[PDB]
RNA sequence: CCUCUGGCAUGUUGGAACAAUGUAGGUAAGGGAAGUCGGCAAGCCGGAUCCGUAACUUCGGGAUAAGGAUUGGCUCUAAGG
RNA sequence: UACCUGGUUGAUCCUGCCAGUAGCAUAUGCUUGUCUCAAAGAUUAAGCCAUGCAUGUCUAAGUACGCACGGCCGGUACAGUGAAACUGCGAAUGGCUCAUUAAAUCAGUUAUGGUUCCUUUGGUCGCUCGUACUUGGAUAACUGUGGUAAUUCUAGAGCUAAUACAUGCCGACGGGCGCUGACCCCCUUCGCGGGGGGGAUGCGUGCAUUUAUCAGUGGUGACUCUAGAUAACCUCGGGCCGAUCGCACGCCCGGCGGCGACGACCCAUUCGAACGUCUGCCCUAUCAACUUUCGAUGGUAGUCGCCGUGCCUACCAUGGUGACCACGGGUGACGGGGAAUCAGGGUUCGAUUCCGGAGAGGGAGCCUGAGAAACGGCUACCACAUCCAAGGAAGGCAGCAGGCG
RNA sequence: AAGCGUUUACUUUGAAAAAAUUAGAGUGUUCAAAGCAGGCCGCCUGGAUACCGCAGCUAGGAAUAAUGGAAUAGGACCGCG
């Protein structure tokens, strides 16, 4: 379950040590009419980077990638995909960036190839500059 | 640049000053204040350029420290002092008193005004403040941080000040309906109602507005400052009104006008 | 000198960037405080801005707070027993943030028996002479020892931080960053948190 | 080059020399130079050295100990004067300042004082009751204000709850409807 | 290489000196093959761990290529049932 | 101005290039009477530099006893100009150059809810509850001995100030507010009890800092925001709470006083800065795999930094980019606004007056300061080079002139 | 009136977009290249406007080209327990 690293993983702020005689989880909503998931309020998890649960805000940009590697842990690597016009040519590219988005651990179920919201924060790493914010399934893949 | 720069160059001055080409190298650089670079106007250029009750920089100079030009209500000695938006600039030997309003086109214009206008202006509030005792901090844009405001004024509005106690006496809700100057962008200098506020969540919000003649336009709220409740406004006018009539009827009304005088 | 750069090093695809510039001074890197436990000794460092920093190096006292009963004090620290940073911040005894130290429990105990008048530590047999402990906890008035009746009610303790009262030192986690701010300033850990790191710390003895 | 207190050779080393070193005068803000000092130890590689005498013997030396240079300058500070001609706290300073005799050919004789700093003048008593009144008319406007706002903030207050109370009073109407 | 069980009395003599010349070990400043037919003989390198390895090629090798660094004692820590 | 012509053949029709034609720069030749504007050591050598200049600065308002000049009204200091010197501020702007640098710089766009900000302007500057009629002692200029072949080199002795550096209080100020609470009083019960008031003594009691707990004035699209309450702290390499300065000079009955200067915690504001978001660049595959425990991609927890972040450290996970051209290499590559040619298309250039960057021979390190990894600042090492008594000292024209090459 | 409404690409509008340069409005530098001035017997005035690729922001359009829904009914809608 939780508990597998060195330090005790907890929320800040919340106290967890009142006296008696649950645990209170703390969440947010992020805004911009993104509705806050049911996980992420019912969850046992923590997490520093999620954008629900977490000490970040979504702030200016709002991009929305396709789901391609799911190999690193809490974060993921989506595929943008656009047109680039060069005007000698009246013609188009197909470009592509890669960008690594980290991916709170409230949306569950997620496999590659499914469009992806997310939203630009603070720099949470190197490389890593977004938040998943709504995740949509692919064509039918209800299964 | 390895600090602050503190020099301006003619060609890359804002063009509403309308420094010319050819004479300067260097454009007076603005001192910090109240104002914007962009958006002030200096003190050398209000007196030297325009007015030309000065020539050069010297007698600027000159009359800037015999303790003569009083701008809002209080005498600055520096040459390049930023006057900005809405400022009185007040000279008493003349017993002339100017108000800062953009005219119909970008630059600012020499407007005229009496001293019973020239005992207040009016500024758009920035940011409501809570200091350190719970006490209400109401922001201007030329950083009049007032505290203990009216509660009901709140983050885009506008105020009036009386300058003598430096203090609020009226204020007008930023609401459609009322009158607004657009103080930024390429409306700057029209006049007209507020018809229509278009809010985004994350990004800038923008308004409508519908001038004296019909023809409305957009524009974001930041260059937008309400001048008085519902058709009528706290300040007296520039010439022109605040409309930006087109080329063609700025042609034909200054043809007419050579015309009819001959 | 020492730097923090991000132009010194590959980029996401694993090419070399070439640099552009020279080391700025705004990218400025500082020897580590590496606070030790002694007797205080801290140092100021002039800071971008023409602000100060308090380096400590030695430090004995720090402020640990109390939380399910609200009260800190300034407490002696003794020791350090865990750090998930590294086990050498444990060895040789370094302060840091999020470090885990023991601090005697002397001042929570005074302020405990002076709030509740109950006896806390106290293996039973002894009883001390000097009657402070005694006029702490008796000479009540008629009117305000149900006042203190109605507080016993809610001065029960948990076990494991009865145990650590009795052996008079208690384990505390350092918020304040000490190379940074000066300070060590902390609080007592309890409950789950705390048999965490009871775990941990037997899982280190074995 | 300068023999230099405290390097603790017999010979010559170079040091970085800082503000407020012997043997060096930094010219810009902050500014350290390399200069090249003499140890403290002295030998005979010595081209001039300097010698204090603090014990008076017995033979009055035509060189040093019979003539008596008077000191240039009087003291200045009241404080130092206060010192120097023992006054007490009431009496007055400015008839114990030393003044000066000025003589040269062609010329006035005159006599000259200096300006006596950091005695207790009228505009000095002046400015301390200034500053005084400038605090206690801050705590006056500063009551003054709050005053003003707790009665404008109660308008406003009576106000608000007039008007929630009236649709305290349309949900009343609602629910008996 | 040193020791325990087991074995022996230094390999067909002892004693006193410590010269040359030997035979067998060593060591040498400064130079470093100038010696000599010829680096003969002696010498350098050497184990292990971590790196690093070229021309060529039958693609298997060369290769311990070449070139580096580390190595003791003690007090700990982590991991491997 | 949407343009063609000579040339292979004995002659023809074609593909086809060579050559003519027209600009725009760079050099050069020959020539040159007037006038207005006007590029100019960029291309090779960001190669080297003699000499001279290029950053200093005082007001009524920080320090004035240099007769260096000067007034007489003195005896209850100091008229007023004032060299020097201390102090404060600038010297981080401007000027020059294009060597580096190819998602870098830079352009448009955004964010700082992830930060610092001298100055300016506006706020706050009796909020704390415990010798001030002004505290201390240095030091420069000045005087007087010197040393050195030599420098904007400095030593020793005397003096003497601060808005330099230290120390440090009275007032407001008599109490509120919390805790502590000896004790007092009222009702009621057979009574314990129960219920309610008043209150001796002591502790703390401002803003900033650091940490923890509770409740939910003013906001935002969204805070762990702002504000409120509690509990302690408040760095001796110490955060504020004025030991200042000048003009006029008055009013109560010695005390209250006007207008300014200077200084400072914090908060806005300004000039910014710095890291980020998205998109964009020339050639090369005779460059197809690269990065990776010697950080490469993440997670956790810290160190550092102004802040966010592998920036760095420890422990784990084995990731990250690439045929949509990564990685590597080249560039006679600073980028851009733009310039030249031009029907529509495009093609080449952009060293260069505006913006941003980088850099002062090459690299590196750093003091001071708000801001410098500064070079008309230091510290070294390399290269080059000046003076000398041979012990030492001083240097950086890719600033303006100018010289060599 | 506020809030929500398959998603794009495309097209249109609006914002936002430094000046200097280019086009261009006025204006007898004696004309012109220029310049931002000038003109009237103190006064009257100008110092506009356009373009600013790509990318991002906004509000209309739905033709064209992608993209989706309900097919082991985990489908809508109306209610019920
Ligand atoms: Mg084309
Ligand atoms: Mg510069
Ligand atoms: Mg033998
Ligand atoms: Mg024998
Ligand atoms: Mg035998
Ligand atoms: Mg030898
Ligand atoms: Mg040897
Ligand atoms: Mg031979
Ligand atoms: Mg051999
Ligand atoms: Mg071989
Ligand atoms: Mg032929
Ligand atoms: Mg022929
Ligand atoms: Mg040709
Ligand atoms: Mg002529
Ligand atoms: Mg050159
Ligand atoms: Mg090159
Ligand atoms: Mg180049
Ligand atoms: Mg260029
Ligand atoms: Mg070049
Ligand atoms: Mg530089
Ligand atoms: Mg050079
Ligand atoms: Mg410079
Ligand atoms: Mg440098
Ligand atoms: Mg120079
Ligand atoms: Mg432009």
């Amino acid at each position: 379950d939780i508990q597998t690293e060195r330090a005790y993983q907890k929320q800040p702020t919340i106290f967890q040590n009142k006296k008696r005689v649950k645990l209170p989880r703390y969440y947010k909503n992020i805004g911009l009419g993104f509705k806050t998931p049911k996980e992420a309020i019912e969850g046992t998890y923590i997490d520093k980077k999620c954008p629900f649960t977490g000490n970040v805000s979504i702030r200016g940009r709002i991009l929305s990638g396709v789901v391609t590697k799911m190999k690193m842990q809490r974060t993921i690597v989506i595929r943008r995909d656009y047109l680039h016009y060069i005007r000698k040519y009246n013609r188009f590219e197909k470009r592509h960036k890669n960008m690594s988005v980290h991916l709170s651990p409230c949306f569950r179920d997620v496999q590659i190839g499914d469009i992806v919201t997310v939203g630009e924060c603070r720099p949470l790493s190197k490389t890593v500059r977004f938040n998943v914010l709504k995740v949509t399934k692919a064509a039918g893949t209800k299964k | 640049a390895r600090g602050p720069k503190k020099h301006l160059k003619r060609v890359a001055a804002p063009k509403h000053w309308m420094l010319d080409k050819l004479t300067g190298v260097f454009a007076p650089r603005p001192s910090t204040g109240p104002h914007k670079l962009r958006e002030c106007l200096p003190l050398i250029i209000f007196l030297r350029n325009r007015l030309k009750y000065a020539l050069t920089g010297d007698e600027v100079k000159k009359i800037c420290m015999q303790r003569f030009i009083k701008i809002d209500g209080k005498v600055r000695t520096d040459i390049t002092y930023p006057a900005g938006f809405m400022d009185v600039i007040s000279i008493d030997k003349t017993g002339e008193n100017f108000r800062l309003i953009y005219d119909t086109k970008g630059r600012f214009a020499v407007h005229r005004i009496t001293p019973e206008e020239a005992k207040y202006k009016l500024c758009k509030v920035r940011k409501i403040f809570v200091g350190t005792k719970g006490i209400p901090h109401l922001v201007t844009h030329d950083a009049r941080t007032i505290r203990y405001p009216d509660p009901l004024i709140k983050v885009n509005d506008t105020i009036q000040i009386d300058l003598e106690t430096g203090k609020i006496t009226d204020f007008i809700k930023f609401d459609t309906g009322n009158l607004c100057m657009v103080t930024g962008g390429a409306n700057l200098g029209r006049i007209g109602v507020i018809t229509n506020r278009e809010r985004h969540p994350g990004s800038f919000d923008v308004v409508h507005v519908k001038d004296a003649n019909g023809n409305s336009f957009a524009t974001r709220l930041s260059n937008i400052f309400v001048i008085g409740k519902g058709n009528k406004p706290w300040i007296s006018l520039p010439r022109g009104k605040g409309i930006r009539l087109t080329i063609a009827e700025e042609r034909d009304k200054r043809l007419a006008a050579k015309q009819s005088s001959g | 000198g020492i730097s923090r750069d991000n132009w010194h090093k590959r980029r996401k695809t694993g090419g070399k960037r070439k640099p552009y510039h020279k080391k700025r001074k705004y990218e400025l890197g500082r020897p580590a405080a590496n606070t030790k436990i002694g007797p205080r000794r801290i140092h100021t460092v002039r800071v971008r801005g023409g602000n100060k920093k308090y380096r400590a190096l030695r430090l004995d006292v720090g402020n640990f707070s109390w939380g399910s009963e609200c009260c800190t004090r300034k407490t002696r620290i003794i020791d350090v027993v865990y750090n998930a940073s590294n086990n050498e911040l444990v060895r040789t005894k370094t302060l840091v943030k999020n470090c885990i130290v023991l601090i005697d429990s002397t001042p929570y105990r005074q302020w405990y028996e002076s709030h509740y008048a109950l006896p806390l530590g106290r293996k039973k047999g002894a009883k001390l002479t000097p009657e402070e402990e005694e006029i702490l906890n008796k000479k009540r008035s008629k009117k305000i020892q149900k006042k203190y009746d109605e507080r016993k009610k809610n001065a029960k303790i948990s076990s494991l931080l009865e145990e650590q009262f009795q052996q008079g030192k208690l384990l505390a986690c350092i918020a304040s960053r000490p190379g940074q701010c000066g300070r060590a300033d902390g609080y007592v850990l309890e409950g789950k948190e705390l048999e965490f790191y009871l775990r941990k710390i037997k899982a280190r003895k074995g | 080059f300068p023999m230099k207190q405290g390097v603790l050779t017999h010979g010559r080393v170079r040091l970085l020399l800082s503000k407020g070193h012997s043997c060096y005068r930094p010219r810009r803000t902050g500014e350290r130079k390399r200069k090249s000092v003499r140890g403290c130890i002295v030998d005979a590689n010595l081209s001039v050295l300097n010698l204090v005498i603090v014990k008076k013997g017995e033979k009055d030396i035509p060189g040093l100990t019979d003539t008596t240079v008077p000191r240039r300058l009087g003291p200045k500070r009241a404080s130092r004067i206060r010192k120097l001609f023992n006054l007490s706290k009431e009496d007055d300073v400015r008839q114990y300042v030393v003044r000066k005799p000025l003589n040269k050919e062609g010329k006035k004789p005159r006599t000259k004082a200096p300006k006596i700093q950091r005695l207790v003048t009228p505009r000095v008593l002046q400015h301390k009751r200034r500053r005084i009144a400038l605090k206690k008319q801050r705590t006056k406007k500063n009551k003054e204000e709050a005053a003003e706002y707790a009665k404008l903030l109660a308008k406003r207050m009576k106000e608000a709850k007039e008007k929630r109370q009236e649709q305290i009073a349309k949900r009343r109407r609602l629910s008996s409807l």
